[PDB]
């Protein structure tokens, strides 16, 4: 986040590998249920 | 300079807490209540159709 590396993004960005050990069809559901194509496109809070 | 959020760790901590896999639908709700996560999340996440 802006010269850092190592920000909340990071923290959880290790650990978040376990996410891989999850079905892609469920998380299908999840993504399309929020729709993060359209949160991806912008970002500022 | 080396200091993360904590406000950041609070919706991040939900989906990390070690909890059932019921309580996986409210991650969901949470990673769109997370900026900074979101873009990186969506790298796991966003992958279940990469």
């Amino acid at each position: 986040g802006s010269e850092s590396q190592n920000d909340e993004k990071a923290l959880l960005d290790q650990l978040d590998s376990l996410l891989s050990s999850t079905d892609e069809m469920e998380l299908a559901e999840i993504d399309r249920a929020l729709g993060i194509d359209k949160l991806v496109s912008q970002q500022g809070g | 300079g080396s200091i993360p959020p904590n406000a950041l760790q609070d919706l991040l901590r939900t989906l990390r807490s070690p909890s059932s896999p019921q309580q996986q639908q409210q991650v969901l709700n949470i990673l769109k209540s997370n900026p900074q996560l979101m873009a990186a999340f969506i790298k796991q996440r966003a992958a279940k159709y990469q």
